[PDB]
């Protein structure tokens, strides 16, 4: 009796974290 | 016969979304 | 031929976004 077929691939993992914050926007021009 | 071998991992997850926006800038100053 | 063998593993985990874009400008000072 040979080997059963070999089982299917797994699923693909997570999806990556989420970046780090971007900067703070400038300050507005001066009135 | 055997029980097959075990399934090849998946693929890597997706690379993550980009991060959350900074946090906006403050009004100008006074004139 | 024996049973089909059991599913592979989850892939490993992507890797991190990109940063974040900067924040919005703030809005034009008061002349007062």
């Amino acid at each position: 009796g040979p080997k059963g077929p070999k089982g299917p691939k797994g699923k693909p993992g997570p999806e990556g974290e989420p970046g780090e914050p971007g900067e703070p926007g400038p300050k507005g021009p001066k009135g | 016969g055997p029980d097959g071998d075990p399934g090849d991992p998946g693929d890597p997850g997706p690379d993550g979304r980009p991060g959350p926006d900074g946090p906006d800038g403050p009004a100008g100053d006074p004139g | 031929y024996g049973k089909p063998g059991p599913d592979g593993p989850d892939g490993p985990k992507g890797k991190p976004g990109p940063k974040g874009k900067p924040g919005k400008p703030g809005k034009p000072g008061k002349p007062g």
